[PDB]
């Protein structure tokens, strides 16, 4: 004899249905617009007649069950765990079994692993026909239920400015089963108070976002700040559910559909350097079926101190061609979506979260893919012994300085840009010949995609 | 009129020696029907090189044995030994490709036939050209 | 200038010299067109690529109404010229065909500005329509044989039909006993002639036109839809067993078509809800089939 | 270095891209509702494949470019320019490629034409393909912009009382260019103060609305006072665009609808003589599949001293 | 590893040594197969249950394309190539066929990573676009004997169609006497070659693919759609009599279908609004059909 | 009905040759329809992506096709 | 026809494994192909199953080769049931998706050779796949 209220629910993400400890289920926290439920199809079987004295009755059938649906939102809380000392998100189960079908391993590299620097989330292992499969169990106030073999759809990410970083997340199962027994003590699986403290240190607030737009087929980055936005992650999942007249059915399996992480990002038009307005003109000008961007969303903003963020890289993205949005003040929208180089070479892209994000640590996660693999700022080349010219025939094997001093990548390539006096291979060993009386240049960038440039104007001459 | 194909994929085994031939005849079509006589290979010399890209800079994975096996039928056999198979197969990409884990990337090669001599023209000539892979072996 | 639309035409069919408006027309459908003799003398000494095309024939119209029922009645005369007897407000279906040849008729389709579409020497070789849920309408079929333009007409002011007479639903009796759980009865009469070309030599360099035709046969048809309905264990009277002579009548408010003697043939469909289906045609040695036409208050 | 305000926005209409002058620009006062973009269309290719370890990728081409969209409100302003001492409407161009296909010439008797009483448009001269050709102009604060070789789609005009007479324009052009140098001086092809004053000195109150409607059939004049009502001029005009599969594409031409000129008309029943009971009943006992009416409807008013009206 | 898709795919069809890449292309369809000889032999000594079926030929492809008009006009080519005898810019059909044998040309469908499948032995067998008030555009059928995968290929870099034409309305004349209400003109040419199928008993145990083939005729088409108008009570300019021999252009702004003297054919639709629709062939004796590319200014 | 995907350029295992025998075997969890040895013919579809399409029939010595029923657990 | 090589071993646990390889040269230039058997002179076969394809993956067994009958081209490649048990300790735990019994324990791939039949080492590969351990239930 009770009322049940949905303030009182509690959601636990689980990959078991037995055998209930802390590293197979976690309490989620939601919020108000957490929805679950299963509906049912039916049939009316009519009879229609065109006499006099027509039959008038009809019958219903219940024939199928569809499958469930559930949806909830959650704060992006990135902190890190006294136990491993690594930065982990409380619903990283949910991430990974949005991101590959494997078994979770966060020690690996693929799908949802963290790391000592920042949380990482990645879809280089997502071509399953079955990704990893969840439970959600669902306790409100007294009774208990839970969905059966759940999969997660989609998660969107609204960024809402002037409000916190949320996440909402969507999905189906196979059937919604009450409980009446309790599955597990939610007293002991739900997090505790320090884990709390932990966690409401760390908040993302959307409105510091910062976003980094770069053409890759003109290396023009763009100074473009956002007034609103969005992205999602998709998976397209339909559950199949067998036809059967004699009995009621419930889906058995289901199937991933197509894996797409689009998006959509309003910002005024700036008549400013780099601007909205250029970035606009530019893609109205250009007219091209095809567009490489580099798009990397910050939220949470970027700062020298360490400050939690949430961050979405998208390497190889396409950008439709914008629109502007005529308000009180005028705007424009950025539609983009992110391909992968091939269709069946996965990356997409890729998220990265943590609570100590300094700016050299997104930079990084942003050219190499990984917040603590350091990578190259700036470079310096050096000659053979400080040698500042070069005479007709005569070597001049380069060198090259790097900072950072650790960064994992210290190799460079070598090439000629300006002026045709000099020849130079692979190592770096420069060489020239007679009949060269102009000003020859040499160029080296590093591996890892940074962006770093050596430059230096060697004066060849003719020699005395 | 019809078209050529340069462009050949190679797949070698790894710890196991790599060994193409090629035979270079003569054609033509003419009234009596297509006569053939194979080419005869004298100063013939053939070189070969791979590197992991195509861009200028790329790294010299190895390079080709050539030999000519017999000039009167006009064959030339193109190969590489065993230690520059594992050569290869160390500096080949470490990505693999589901549906076959064995074959990977291993890089660009390139094949000219030339003669050179006193009388003759310093004429080189690109016979093909494509990508090499590798079928990483267990045994050895 | 002057566009023809169909919605501004009038259809007057000429008999007897009287025109007959046939008002209360839901819809019709006409198509001319010419035949062709196009050969290709393609030959050793030229390989041509033109061809050697005259126009030397009308090929016959095959013009469509659909008329709904009116008080007056008049729709009843494309079963007298299609051939049946009459005696009355009812109409026979004759033992043997009259006469050879159908009984012919010009056709207007009137247009404003003294536009005119001229079809002659026609016959009605078919009429059927649906007794249903939904308000009776005859599609009747008639083939003209020569179609031209003419400036002056014949415009049936007085013989026109009516108002349409409202819908009552369909009912099927065997003499006194209804049969239960009717869905669509649809009845089929036609009247299959053929045209009988005379093409001769006389006529080269001229366009010819169908003139006469003879009737191959009349016949009276009827597919009656029912549900799958039995009363009783192993019942006799409704089943799937075939009824060589039973009296069948398909009765309206309006009209009431009756076989006195009929053969019936059923067929099963395992359908959402089981549907039997019946094909129901007058036997050998039946009465003439019978069509009333009742206007109103029988 | 800089943010752009709708409120700065001022639109020209002109015929020509070049050479512009005084008759063939002019500024067109519009509202808050002006509008104007260009859509793209684009596509996605996915694998469906059904094994185990499937192909889980997308790709998206942009294929083409829509045709632009614009529009805007402004009001009826008839007036007597002192040039020429005709009536004439500001936005008499929008009106002239609204109603015919020819070069404007206010001089004639087709399309938009004025005369020293009153401004009239016809659509006697509405038969082409391709109505006559404008380039609508935008200048938003510092940036210039124009829509290139814009028709007129339709006109709304909406009879809303305790309101002021307005039309809604809208149409499409080929493409949207930004343009970054200015074409023409805004300042001098713009509406000067004097012309300002004049054009205020006349408004339309769509309050005080007279309808004329007559029965041709029956010769019945009918007193009917209206209470809110809608007329439209449409063109129904589509624009072609090509399918290339290897570039993107803008539209190239269009063609003409089917010019339809509709309304709508509320009003409450009146018990009175030629009210409007008598019209619903007479309309519904006659039930006759054409009618011939004749409808005027004027706005602002008939008065037998002078007053500004449509 | 590497899928096809039909978007990024580049058309270049090899004539003369050189390569056509036909851009502005909006849809293209090809299919490849190979044919069977499938036996089974059941005999009273084994009633078997497993057919005797080897590959022997491979079936010849029919690729269509569907290619926008283009400033540079190399879409004329596809008449040049189907029979069309050239002078400037205006493509006659000749009074007879030129060769036994079509014009014979290569065509690859390049792809990315080195794709591609080469079709060999090919020949334009059909060309027709529609001039409606939609952008004009001619789908071309050609044939192919031999389809392949290879390498390297040819790619069209500079031979390229240009930007497409700008849509201008038609509009069909007599002499110089607009006729009114047109609906939509569509134009037809064809090659109707056929294939020598000359499977011999020295090809057994090898595939066969076709390799020759001879022009069974050459013919120039036009359907004209209008609205059937009449100006005068009995006109005698526009109306349903067919039409031995009158001068006939479908005119554009770009490309203009001259028929020196045609073969009318008349046929009228009682449809929502009258249309009367044409049947334009040139005559027996009429002068070669003219097809003009105007790329732009005529 | 296939997806046209090729690994290599001149690729021997994947073209549009036909194969006189190859064995061939169509798998589930549940059942598998085995072709000891199958006659396969090719048709290639220029398609929004190109597909290939296979006939798969056994040929004439081949030993009897095989239809295996697993209910659970193989 | 084409390339078959890859070909998957299911060995069975508790069981002593022997596979039994009838060489053979088929020629399709007559209909009906030539059996002429190839024979077996100078030949050695070598195969290792080894977990994984990278490099320095340890070496889970290693095959033992019979060369029998050789003027009609059969032989075997064996293990003894030492080697089944060593390959099934170090078998992943995860099983197969079509059938609930077999583990993927590791690669292989069987090489043949002559050694200086006509002085040339002509080693090439003859099959390839994966080793999958059954598992048993009588011991």
């Amino acid at each position: 004899m009770s009322l049940q209220l949905l303030r009182n629910t509690r959601i636990f993400v689980s990959t078991v249905k037995t055998g209930h400890n802390k590293t197979n289920t976690q309490e989620i926290l939601v919020q108000d617009d957490i929805s679950w439920g299963q509906d049912s199809n039916s049939t009316d079987i009519t009879v229609n007649e065109a006499g006099p004295r027509p039959t008038r009755g009809s019958k219903r059938f219940n024939d199928s069950l569809n499958a469930a649906e559930w949806s909830f939102s959650t704060y992006i809380l990135p902190y890190k765990d006294k136990n491993t000392s690594k930065q982990i998100v409380p619903d990283y189960m949910l991430w990974h079994a949005l991101s590959s079908g494997r078994a979770i391993n966060l020690e690996g590299t693929t799908g949802a692993h963290n790391n000592a620097t920042n949380f990482m989330v990645n879809f280089k292992d997502n071509s399953y026909h079955e990704l990893a499969m969840l439970h959600i169990y669902i306790l409100t106030d007294k009774t208990w239920s839970y969905i059966d073999s759940c999969q997660i759809n989609q998660a969107e990410v609204n960024v809402d400015i002037e409000d916190i970083g949320r996440v909402t997340w969507s999905g189906n199962g196979n059937q919604l089963i009450p409980l009446d027994e309790q599955p597990f003590d939610p007293d002991q699986i739900g997090i505790d108070d320090e884990t709390y403290m932990t966690i409401q240190g760390s908040y993302i607030k959307n409105k510091l976002t910062i976003l980094k737009i770069k053409d890759m087929d003109t290396n023009k980055s763009y100074d473009i700040p956002i007034t609103g936005g969005t992205f999602t992650i998709n998976n397209n999942i339909t559950y199949l559910t067998p036809n059967v007249m004699s009995r009621v059915t419930i889906p058995i399996g289901s199937f991933t559909g197509a894996f797409e992480l689009t998006g959509s990002l309003t910002a005024y038009l700036n008549d400013k350097s780099l601007g909205s307005m250029e970035l606009y003109k530019d893609l109205i000008k250009t007219l091209k079926v095809v567009n490489r961007f580099e798009i990397a969303l910050v939220l949470g903003g970027e700062y020298d101190d360490e400050r939690p963020a949430a961050i979405l890289v998208a390497k190889q993205a396409h950008v439709n061609i914008p629109t502007i949005e005529t308000d009180d003040v005028l705007g424009t929208s950025v539609e983009f979506k992110a391909i992968p180089s091939d269709l069946d070479a996965g990356d997409e892209g890729y998220l990265g979260f943590s609570s100590k994000y300094t700016r050299t640590t997104i930079n990084n996660l942003i050219v190499n893919g990984d917040g603590a693999t350091d990578a190259v700022t700036a470079i310096t080349v050096k000659s053979a012994g400080n040698v500042t010219t070069l005479n007709r025939s005569a070597t001049l094997q380069m060198s090259v300085e790097v900072t950072p001093s650790s960064a994992r990548n210290k190799e460079v390539t070598w090439a000629i840009t300006a002026g045709d006096a000099a020849t130079i291979n692979a190592t770096g060993l420069l060489r020239a010949d007679a009949s060269k009386t102009g000003a020859v240049t040499v160029e080296a960038t590093a591996k890892d995609g940074s962006g770093v440039k050596g430059t230096k104007v060697i004066t060849v001459t003719a020699g005395g | 009129m019809s078209t050529e194909n340069r462009v050949i994929d190679l797949v070698v085994d790894e710890n196991v020696p790599y060994g193409l031939l090629m035979q270079f005849m003569d054609v033509d079509d003419s009234v009596y029907p297509s006569t053939s006589k194979p080419v005869d290979l004298t100063d013939f010399s053939l070189r070969g090189s791979i590197k992991s890209s195509l861009e200028d800079g790329a790294e010299t994975v190895a390079s080709f044995t050539t030999a000519i096996v017999d000039a009167a039928q006009g064959v030339a056999s193109i190969s590489l030994p065993v230690s520059a198979v594992t050569t290869i197969a160390s500096k080949a990409s470490k990505e693999r490709d589901r549906y076959n884990p064995r074959q990977r990337l291993a890089g660009y090669y390139d094949v000219i036939i030339t003669r050179t001599a006193v009388g003759s023209a310093a004429s080189s000539f690109r016979i093909m050209e494509g990508k090499v892979y590798i079928s990483d072996g267990v045994t050895q | 200038m002057f566009y023809s639309l169909m919605r501004e035409s009038k259809i007057v069919i000429e008999y007897d010299g009287r025109g007959y408006h046939f008002d209360a027309l839901s819809n019709y459908d006409a198509s001319t067109s010419f035949q062709e003799f196009k050969t290709l003398r393609r030959t050793i000494h030229n390989r041509t690529n033109y061809a050697d095309s005259i126009i030397n024939a009308q090929d016959p119209s095959s013009i469509s109404l659909a008329i709904n029922f009116s008080t007056t009645l008049i729709e009843s005369n494309f079963f007298d010229w299609m051939g049946f007897t009459r005696e009355g407000n009812s109409l026979f279906l004759p033992r043997n065909t009259p006469n050879i040849e159908p009984i012919m008729f010009n056709m207007y389709i009137i247009n404003h500005n003294n536009s005119c579409i001229y079809f002659e020497n026609c016959y009605v070789s078919t009429v059927d329509f649906s007794l249903d849920k939904s308000i009776p309408i005859l599609n009747v079929g008639i083939e003209s044989g020569k179609f031209s333009e003419v400036s002056t007409f014949r415009d049936g002011y007085t013989i026109t039909q009516g108002e349409v007479l409202p819908y009552s639903a369909p009912a099927v009796y065997t003499n006194s006993s209804p049969l239960p759980a009717l869905i669509s009865a649809s009845m089929s009469f036609q009247q299959q002639c053929s045209w009988r070309e005379d093409r001769n030599i006389f006529d080269i360099n001229k366009i010819y036109t169908n003139k006469r035709a003879y009737v191959n046969e009349m016949n009276a048809s009827a597919t009656l839809a029912f549900y799958y309905v039995k009363r009783l264990v192993g019942d006799k009277f409704l089943n799937l067993d075939p009824e060589t002579r039973t009296p069948l009548i398909i009765k309206n408010k309006y009209v009431s078509i009756t076989f006195p003697l009929a053969r019936i043939s059923k067929r099963l469909n395992f359908s959402d809800l089981y549907q039997v289906e019946y094909d129901v045609i007058p036997t050998a040695d039946s009465d003439p089939v019978e069509i009333n036409f009742f206007g109103e208050r029988k």
